[PDB]
């Protein structure tokens, strides 16, 4: 749901009117389509109309991609590593995660075994 | 001051009250709350590998029964010896199973 950057249209009111004439109607359709087909591309480029309002001074047309303030509070990257290897460390089997070490040995006759197969042994 | 005499004269001085010992403190940690607080504290993955390891030390000894020091090699003692032994696995059930029920102190503190 993350939605930064994606494009936006502001168009008056009188445009999206059911009843407006087949200009707009036609200006409507040919910005769905743009909304629809619009991709990143060596041809990428927009002429679009551009009018400040006297009394205003903002522009009563726009096109502009949507922008966010803040940024998330808390890193999941790292929580979900430290469950997965509190999950790991219940069972003693880090080696999944650390491979097998020169210091453990899968053997129960070696003095080197290491407590899962200490455990294979009970 | 008494003079010395042999036998006791005082007394461990434990807490104990209506049968019900009071030597921690803290309501949680007494005998009513504290079999669900260690329930508790079971469920936390360190607390519990920390325990499950010590346990499973235990658990990978063997037993034996010898003779006394001092009188290794008198036939009585080895026959006493083969007797034990020839105990541990006369049982309902394992010994090994025995070993295991009795780390449960590990949690409570003791076992009965």
């Amino acid at each position: 749901r993350d939605l930064v950057g994606m494009p936006k249209i502001g168009l008056p009111p009188d445009y999206l009117d059911e009843n407006a004439e087949p200009e707009k109607k036609a200006f409507v359709q040919y910005c769905k389509t743009v909304v629809n087909d619009m991709i990143a591309n060596d041809r990428a480029g927009l002429i679009w109309p551009r009018y400040i309002d006297p009394d205003t001074k903002e522009d009563i047309f726009e096109f502009s991609l949507v922008s966010r303030q803040g940024a998330k509070a808390y890193d999941t990257g790292s929580i979900i590593d430290r469950y997965s290897k509190q999950i790991m460390m219940a069972f003693m089997s880090d080696v999944l995660a650390m491979g097998q070490s020169k210091y453990g040995s899968f053997s129960l006759a070696d003095s080197k075994t290491s407590l899962l197969a200490m455990s294979v042994d009970i | 001051l008494p003079p010395f005499r042999m036998g006791e004269v005082g007394s461990l001085g434990l807490k104990v009250k209506n049968g019900r010992i009071y030597e921690e403190p803290r309501q949680a940690l007494r005998f009513p709350e504290s079999i669900k607080t260690f329930q508790l504290m079971m469920r936390d993955p360190a607390v519990a590998a920390s325990v499950n390891i010590i346990k499973m030390f235990v658990r990978k000894v063997n037993w034996r029964f010898v003779p006394p020091k001092g009188k290794e090699q008198d036939p009585k003692m080895l026959e006493r010896a083969d007797f034990f032994n020839s105990l541990m696995d006369d049982m309902e059930h394992d010994w090994a199973d025995f070993i295991n029920s009795v780390m449960s102190f590990c949690t409570y503190g003791f076992c009965v």
